[PDB]
RNA sequence: UGGAGAGUUUGAUCCUGGCUCAGGGUGAACGCUGGCGGCGUGCCUAAGACAUGCAAGUCGUGCGGGCCGCGGGGUUUUACUCCGUGGUCAGCGGCGGACGGGUGAGUAACGCGUGGGUGACCUACCCGGAAGAGGGGGACAACCCGGGGAAACUCGGGCUAAUCCCCCAUGUGGACCCGCCCCUUGGGGUGUGUCCAAAGGGCUUUGCCCGCUUCCGGAUGGGCCCGCGUCCCAUCAGCUAGUUGGUGGGGUAAUGGCCCACCAAGGCGACGACGGGUAGCCGGUCUGAGAGGAUGGCCGGCCACAGGGGCACUGAGACACGGGCCCCACUCCUACGGGAGGCAGCAGUUAGGAAUCUUCCGCAAUGGGCGCAAGCCUGACGGAGCGACGCCGCUUGGAGGAAGAAGCCCUUCGGGGUGUAAACUCCUGAACCCGGGACGAAACCCCCGAGGAGGGGACUGACGGUACCGGGGUAAUAGCGCCGGCCAACUCCGUGCCAGCAGCCGCGGUAAUACGGAGGGCGCGAGCGUUACCCGGAUUCACUGGGCGUAAAGGGCGUGUAGGCGGCCUGGGGCGUCCCAUGUGAAA
């Protein structure tokens, strides 16, 4: 199980709710990760990948 | 309704009952071509009147015994040696095969 | 035994009681031995009423007991008639 | 989400003026004539060859721009049109144009789209005794488009009714501004609504 | 917890009693019958036919035995008895049997 | 009335051909955003386990008391009892529990869908016809005396009533025996011999209301059986001894090895047996132009089960979820002697999982049951709630308004672009304030016509002051992916094969339109993205619709079984073809 990408945490539990998809490496890659599941709420700051990369809909002060 | 069908007499052997090889036929539900289908049924006879071959017209009846469904009615023909010979060849070829 | 009963249909708040002949077993929506009419208790459209006295008389004569709103149905649609 | 806001921004999107935004978007520019280039940043930066499928879908877009509707209900409308036996294309066009609010628009009570809806979906309109809102109510060959009774002695009411006295609206619409009525007469057509629309390409995007 | 479904099975126990009693009574009645007929008797055997047949009416009457089954047992009974009387004899007084 | 392909093998071509997505879809799920309403849908896994409240009763027009009632008779009066007699627990009794509820566990199966035989059946509360309602004697509750036990409730005992129960009957008649006539699977009559019937209750009582008796046809569902269809493996080939048959019994509502007795050797098979794996079936449901392929939840019929079983009992019917008996398994009450239990019913609890709700309300509609009804229950149903979980309708404004403001991105400093977008004026008035306001409801019931036709009285609304009407009335939520080619939409720093994106070629190694950030723009919008699972594309298991000389592929080549399809002419038969009439195929 891979990850959704940037922002590395997840000490040992996090619950990589498997999602599913291979890439041209790590023989299989199948069954990805979500973030925000029971841990790992995306990567700090985001704009579009906020459909899996946590960081809700971050609004400023203006 | 009380359907009826044909059949070539197979085997007296049993007491007071004979087996009969019936005929049926039908097309294919996607492939066309009509195909043949034989069928053995319980042809009933209180007085052994139908011998080796005797084609008859057979009948639905009250369950008189064990798988002994059906009966008969009237006779059709005799001298049915060759057809039922190829049947005996069906059993023959049945013993022409084994997986040991 | 066989009876002569009503059966609600439609959707939410738009019922309409279908006149079917059914033995006391077959539950409401369940099934019908035969439908022979319709009574709409709320009134909406000139569809809100119809009975067939022919089959009604059939079931009645050979043995079938109607209900009470059905007693209304006979009270009005005069299926309880006999003329003379 | 039915879009809204800067509308005749999409007038110059296709560069083909789409009245839609009332008197300003009618007389000296449909936010168009002034700068009639497809907006953004590029615009005046040379385009491409729009792949035939794409611009077929673009006359489809164009179609729904000419209504001011969401693509969902509009989609379902297309299904309903293409299905029931008829000349699917013309059927589709005139059908979409049979939508209540637009009736009340081309009729004259409205100047365009958003206003049409606003005051139609307002309940400020009455058909055959009953006052109704829903714009997406596609009327039938034989109805009466009247307008409410406290919607007689009112303002912009008198505006749209002012500018209309002495104009000609579609044949299948009967205009009686002596008694605030509008007969939804015959079925219109492709030649009743002759306008920047090619129903063909539209249909075949839809008819994938 | 509590419900008059105990009512149901109380009465049901009673019905069990009914059944078994009348039933076995009928069984042994029929049996003294087949004995007497087997040896070859007549008079009192066909008297057993009498009382037993009446009994099988009370059977085709209440919810112990019943119609088709009652006439099944009765038929088998009175038929059976005819077979063994004639087997080395001839009955003189009928009853459940004609002539 | 119905059909689109795209990238992908090379230095370039064209085929062979798997991959991939563009697409439709769900009982869903997750991430981001979250306004209204109608209508839906809501443990797909543990057929693990369950706290507490409710799930099926009614009947005093079936019959005798306790005890709450009243006139109060008896008692000179008392004690009080008892004559009359509402209420309430029970009893005996009558009827329902076998309808309503549910899940896939079982089930390769006349179980299911389907087309029928029944001369192999059955059927009560219901309709029609018939002959009838004499008489006897008993029994145990309730009650009263006493033992056991914490509780369970068990135990000896003496009484009372009945529509409880049996006994001789009476015979429109049915049953059997054989006799005889029609039939031709146990279908129909007759004769001789025996068989049995009954319940009374209510009152306005001399009539009616609710009901007993024995039989014949029907109205209703079920039984058994039959024809046909109902998956994956051949690395499951032989199988089987109640097994194929018969005579005589038992069995049952009915034939039947279902069983027993006894005897004869058959029955299934390469047309797929036997064996094992998976799944309850369908009307229909999604999808493709169709062919089909897959699918079976709410709904409609059919099945199976009541934590597993085995089993009778009872009844018209069951092997009976809220009936019972024994092993099992697990939980709990206990004074450790004894004993109790079944949410796959309605709510929820815990486990499990990626995820599957409220222990709300009315019998007012309608339906079951019991009662003559009035009526009593009904977690059926009829209604509220929560979740964009599916569908459909929907507001967040209109209109005016700069050669074009601040702010912000590029820039060749010319300008550009954002955006008529807002600001700036007018109008229209979501929700919010008031007052009003239902449909769902007229039969049952009371009354004259006779109780028939009908005619008048009148009751009854949970939802809910909700639906909505009329008045007052504020400019009033907007997010989601993408922006290389598929596939429509690009400039600018970032970073330097590092972080990263990825369905397919893959993209970044100082100058990336693919990653992050931004200006803008594409699609959608109360939704959008993301994975899960089903058909098409896939003419890429092809019947329409291919193949096979080098691409995957002729058995090495002969042989015959069975099998598949068979020259020319004439006539006889009508299974396939065919056509008409027709029956069914319900509804949804």
């Amino acid at each position: 199980a891979y990850i959704p990408g940037e922002g590395h945490n997840l000490q040992e539990h996090s619950v990589v709710l498997i999602r599913g998809g291979r890439v041209k490496d790590l023989p299989g890659v199948r069954y990805h990760i979500v973030r925000g599941v029971y841990d790992a709420a995306g990567v700090k700051d985001r704009k579009k990948s906020r459909s899996k990369y946590g960081t809700k809909k971050p609004k400023e002060a203006a | 309704p009380k359907k009826v069908l044909t059949g070539v007499v197979v085997s007296d052997k049993m007491q007071k009952t004979v087996t009969v090889l019936v005929e049926r036929q039908f097309p294919h539900p996607l492939y066309g071509k009509v195909i043949k289908r034989s069928k053995k049924y319980l042809a009933h006879d209180p007085e052994e009147k139908y011998k080796l071959g005797d084609v008859v017209e057979i009948i639905e009846s009250r369950p008189i015994s064990k798988r002994k469904r059906f009966r008969v009615l009237r006779l059709v023909e005799s001298g049915r040696m060759d057809l039922v010979e190829k049947y005996l060849i069906r059993r023959q070829n049945y013993q022409s095969l084994s997986k040991r | 035994m066989v009876k002569i009963r009503l059966a609600r249909f439609g959707s939410k708040h738009n019922p309409h009681y279908r006149i079917v002949v059914t033995d006391a077993r077959r539950k409401r929506d369940g099934k019908y031995i035969e439908k022979i009419g319709y009574y709409d208790p709320r009134k909406t459209t000139p569809d809100w009423l119809k009975v067939d006295v022919e089959r009604a008389r059939y079931w009645l004569s050979v043995g079938a007991q109607p209900t009470d709103t059905a007693r209304r149905l006979l009270r009005q649609a005069g299926v309880f008639r006999q003329e003379a | 989400g039915r879009y809204i806001g800067p509308v005749c921004r999409l007038c110059r999107r296709e560069g083909v003026k789409l009245y839609l935004k009332g008197e300003r978007c009618y007389s000296p520019k449909c936010a168009m004539e002034r700068r009639p280039y497809p907006p953004g940043q590029h615009g005046q930066k040379r385009a491409r060859r729009p792949s035939d499928y794409a611009v077929r879908l673009r006359e489809k877009q164009k179609l729904r721009r000419i209504y001011g509707i969401s693509e969902r209900q509009f989609r379902n409308l297309f299904e309903e049109a293409s299905k029931k036996k008829g000349v699917t294309g013309s059927v589709f066009l005139g059908l979409l144009e049979s939508r209540l609010d637009n009736v009340v628009y081309r009729l004259g009570f409205a100047v365009s789209r958003r206003q049409a809806r606003q005051l139609v979906r307002h309940g400020h309109i009455t058909v055959n005794g009953r006052r109704v809102d829903l714009p997406s109510y596609r009327v039938r060959p034989g109805d009466e488009i009247a307008v409410a009774e406290k919607s007689r002695n009112l303002e912009l009411i008198r505006q749209n009714l002012e500018a209309m006295k002495g104009r000609k609206v579609g044949p299948w619409l009967s205009l009686d501004v002596e008694g605030m009525k509008g007969k939804f007469l015959r079925l219109p057509d492709r030649e009743d609504l002759a306008l920047p629309v090619n129903e063909q390409l539209v249909i075949e995007f839809y008819s994938r | 917890r509590n419900l008059s479904a105990l009512k149901r099975h109380r009465q049901s126990l009673k019905r069990r009693l009914r059944n078994k009693a009348k039933k076995s009574a009928i069984k042994t009645l029929s049996k003294k019958a087949v004995q007497l007929a087997q040896e070859g008797k007549a008079e009192e055997a066909l008297k057993i036919m009498r009382k037993a047949e009446s009994l099988i009416d009370k059977a085709a009457k209440g919810s112990t035995l019943h119609k088709n089954a009652a006439a099944r047992r009765k038929s088998r009974l009175m038929r059976k008895v005819r077979q063994l009387l004639e087997a080395a004899g001839a009955p003189l007084i009928g009853g459940g049997l004609s002539a």
